[PDB]
RNA sequence: UUUAUGCUCU
RNA sequence: UGAAAUGCGCAGAUACCGGGAGGAACGCCGAUGGCGAAGGCAGCCACCUGGUCCACCCGUGACGCUGAGGCGCGAAAGCGUGGGGAGCAAACCGGAUUAGAUACCCGGGUAGUCCACGCCCUAAACGAUGCGCGCUAGGUCUCUGGGUCUCCUGGGGGCCGAAGCUA
């Protein structure tokens, strides 16, 4: 699983400012972490559909945010994506 | 897996080939430990004694190592997995620390670059050979000897294996690929793991020629012959067998058992 | 082929019949009987009276080889149980104990349509 | 009908320790089954913890899976 | 890494010398997979509720450990390879759940 | 543990 | 079995004991309980992993709701390729019953039931009740969190019921 400092590492690295524990990007980035994890889990355990369900949910959520962010700030949209490697 | 073809000719439509991704830098084989020239001949001294053979691709014989006690204790690295035309299984070229090279029938799982060893010692993992008596009851195994020091004879066909079922004296009880329960001497070497290339059974020759390549000439039915030739020859417009189905030489071929009755071997068997 | 004092009694009680085998201390049957050995056919054998008659013919043949004590063991429901257990005691053979070893699966094989009913 | 709820028959016990038989072997019946909640005096949450461990002990060979009905 | 209790039941008919033999391989295998021992309780012989391997009794061992969890499964497979090892139950450790207190 | 059936319109 | 008959058995059966092989399902716990969106999920262990709730009031600052198409999942049966096959059991055979009995009862029994992979996309797939949000008395039983641990508070699962709704 994603360990505490393991996710902390990410929280800090994307935080819009020392103290930011749930901005748009910190969330997007956070999701991205779990998604890529599961995505690699499902590649192995493919007949595990229930878990894949959540994946869709995590994926769908991530999209909603990014659409908001690219609506309010089309700059740190490119920035966030580029830094995460998303939208293919 | 197994390779398939889009039907750009008939036969190519059903034709299916073996997957050769498992094959490591083969192409040129290992001229030393094998090959030898293989005397391709379809009859004995003079006359045909097995019908319908001949033709088919030329072959070099890879002289494989079917007795591993030959080098007890001496470990070795698996250098490559190779194509061997003389068997259904694949072969594994292995370099011994000795500097001696030998081929082995490649077991399922056996990865390139791993260590292998044989002897009463010998960790119970894939590729290692041991006298049967020292193998944990319940493990699957291949390339077994039938009598000690006489070389492997059992479970050498692609995908085959044998299970150690129990022990009884200086003998252990195997379940042979045929399903037969047999006692084999504990001193007989075996090697842990199934044979591999188990998708073998699933290829489809696809065309007449494909059979020609493998050295199998057309097989003709007694039904298509004349009485001179076969129990089933003659008639006058198709015909049932009109007698118990027979072989060209007269013996029945549907049920009639053929194993010699009073045979020393009988005392060591117990199945199908 | 021998005469042993201490022994063991087995009661197999099914809906259709009751059969009692009496063994040595080791379990090897010394002698047996059932509803049919008494003299009954059909469903008369599933009776508790047939069970009684039976368990006596058992014990009686047991005492022949010299049978004194037993460790009665019953397997299976049915009208044979009690009357068969009782009968034994009420003739020679002192019943040193009464065990119930009726076999029951922890949900093993699926049963016949007849014994499944519910889900 | 009578008897005690058992939970009030022993002191402070760890119903997660699957190794101490004597505490546990008293939660079984004459025949060897896990005793109902209405005789263990345990709660919803406690009864699960118990069984889960009672099973473990059985595998280990400490607690029995079954035993005959004595002197019927 | 995680804390697992490791239960192992051995052949009772073994002699004190052999018993140590079978116990050294356990200890090495334990170390080869990355287990750092903590506690340990070798209760020895013990009466069994049902015969394991046709033997009414069994010699018990108990280890607390902290090993990489991605190797606990493999360890158990290894510990079991021995014939004198007649059962193994690796269990993840837990904070005791108490009643009547 | 042996039964099935009861013409048309009111 | 209603009673029987077919069936099995003096070629040594049933009953009993010891050894072995093999497959499937997991008794007690177990609940009128729990989890999941649904289908559905029940011996034990470990690894990988989804959902969900509570406490704190810490962060983003409407970033929400629904959702034609699309995409995914989808009991049982069924299909393809391999394997597996103990018990059970469509079809099929036999014994009974009956006017007949292609059924009901009995003795046999093959696909199938099991595993891998790939299809099929159905259902009383039922709470016959689409999803989200706010508003409108309470009583009691229960599962599971937090509590200043008689009581309060949050999320679930049941019954009885204010107001109202309903043929
Ligand atoms: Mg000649
Ligand atoms: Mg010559
Ligand atoms: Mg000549
Ligand atoms: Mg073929
Ligand atoms: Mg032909
Ligand atoms: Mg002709
Ligand atoms: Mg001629
Ligand atoms: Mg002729
Ligand atoms: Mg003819
Ligand atoms: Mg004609
Ligand atoms: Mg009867
Ligand atoms: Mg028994
Ligand atoms: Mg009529
Ligand atoms: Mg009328
Ligand atoms: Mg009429
Ligand atoms: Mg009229
Ligand atoms: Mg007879
Ligand atoms: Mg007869
Ligand atoms: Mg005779
Ligand atoms: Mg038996
Ligand atoms: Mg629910
Ligand atoms: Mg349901
Ligand atoms: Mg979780
Ligand atoms: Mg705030
Ligand atoms: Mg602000
Ligand atoms: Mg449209
Ligand atoms: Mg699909
Ligand atoms: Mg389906
Ligand atoms: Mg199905
Ligand atoms: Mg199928
Ligand atoms: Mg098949
Ligand atoms: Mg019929
Ligand atoms: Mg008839
Ligand atoms: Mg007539
Ligand atoms: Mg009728
Ligand atoms: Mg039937
Ligand atoms: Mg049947
Ligand atoms: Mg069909
Ligand atoms: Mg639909
Ligand atoms: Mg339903
Ligand atoms: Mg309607
Ligand atoms: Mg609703
Ligand atoms: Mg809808
Ligand atoms: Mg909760
Ligand atoms: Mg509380
Ligand atoms: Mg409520
Ligand atoms: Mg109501
Ligand atoms: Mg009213």
């Amino acid at each position: 699983p994603i360990t505490k400092e393991e996710k902390q590492k990410v929280i800090q690295e994307f935080a819009r400012f020392p103290g930011d524990t749930g901005s748009t990007e910190v969330q997007v980035a956070l999701l991205t972490l779990r998604i890529n994890r599961l995505s690699e889990h499902l590649k192995v355990h493919k007949k595990d559909h229930h878990s894949h369900r959540g994946l869709l949910m995590m994926v769908g959520q991530r999209r909603r945010l990014l659409r908001y962010l690219q609506r309010e700030d089309p700059e740190r949209y490119r920035a966030l994506i580029e830094k995460l490697g998303i939208r293919g | 897996a197994v390779k398939k073809f889009k039907p750009y000719t008939p036969s190519r439509r059903f034709m299916t080939v073996a997957d050769f991704s498992e094959i490591t830098k083969t192409e040129p084989e290992k001229s030393l430990v094998k090959p030898l020239k293989k005397t391709g001949g379809r009859n004995n001294q003079g006359r045909i004694t097995v019908r319908f053979r001949g033709g088919g691709h030329k072959r070099l014989y890879r002289i494989i190592d079917f007795k591993r006690w030959d080098k007890v204790g001496i470990p070795a690295k698996v250098a490559a997995i190779e194509y061997d035309p003389n068997r259904s299984a694949r072969i594994a070229l292995l370099h011994y620390v000795d500097g001696e090279k030998r081929y082995i029938i490649a077991p399922d799982g056996l990865q390139v670059g791993q260590q292998v060893v044989a002897g009463p010692d010998a960790p119970i993992q894939v590729g290692n050979a041991l006298p049967l008596r020292f193998i944990p009851v319940g493990t699957v195994v291949h390339a077994v000897e039938l009598e000690p020091k006489k070389g492997a004879k059992l479970a050498r066909a692609a995908g085959t294996s044998a299970q150690i079922q129990g022990r009884e004296g200086d003998y252990v009880i195997l379940r042979l690929p045929s399903g037969e329960l047999r006692k084999v001497h504990g001193e007989c070497y075996a090697t842990v793991g199934a044979v591999g290339n188990a998708d073998h059974k699933n290829i489809v020759l696809g065309k007449a020629g494909r059979s020609r390549w493998l050295g199998r000439r057309p097989h003709v039915r007694g039904a298509a012959m004349n009485p001179v030739d076969h129990p089933h020859g003659g008639g006058e417009g198709r015909a049932p067998r009109g007698r118990p189905p027979a072989s060209p030489w007269g013996w029945q071929t549907k049920g009639l058992k053929t194993r010699k009755r009073r045979k020393p071997s009988s005392r060591f068997i117990i199945a199908r | 082929k021998r005469q042993v004092a201490s022994g063991r009694a087995y009661i197999h009680a099914s809906y259709n019949n009751t059969i009692v085998t009496i063994t040595d201390p080791d379990g090897n049957p010394i002698t047996w009987s059932s509803g049919g050995v008494i003299g009954y056919k059909g469903s008369r054998k599933g009776t508790p009276y047939a069970a009684q008659l039976a368990a006596l013919d058992a014990a009686k043949k047991a005492m022949a080889y010299g049978m004194q004590s037993v460790d009665v063991i019953v397997r299976g429901t049915g009208a044979g149980r009690e009357q068969a257990i009782r009968a034994l005691q009420a003739s020679g053979l002192q019943v040193k104990s009464i065990v119930d070893d009726t076999p029951v699966p922890h949900n093993g094989c699926r049963p016949k349509k007849k014994f499944r009913k519910a889900s | 009908s009578r008897k005690a709820k058992v939970k009030a028959t022993l002191g402070e016990f760890d119903l997660r320790d699957y190794r101490n038989v004597e505490v546990l072997k008293r939660f079984l019946s004459e025949t060897g089954k896990i005793l109902p909640r209405r005789r263990t005096g345990l709660s919803a949450k406690e009864q699960r913890i118990l069984a889960k461990t009672i099973k473990r002990a059985r595998i280990l060979g400490l607690l029995p899976f079954t035993e005959k009905l004595v002197r019927k | 890494m995680r804390r697992y209790e490791v239960n192992i039941v051995l052949n009772p008919n073994l002699d004190q010398s052999q018993l140590a033999l079978e116990k050294e391989i356990i200890q090495r295998a334990l170390e080869n997979y990355g287990a750092r021992v903590e506690k340990v309780e070798e209760l020895g012989l013990r009466r069994l509720a049902y015969p394991i391997a046709k033997d009414p009794q069994g010699y018990f061992l108990w280890y607390q450990v902290e090993m990489p969890e991605d190797r606990v499964n493999d360890l158990a497979r290894e510990l079991r390879i021995r014939d004198n090892v007649r059962r193994v139950m690796v269990v993840k450790s837990q904070e005791p759940f108490l009643a009547n207190a």
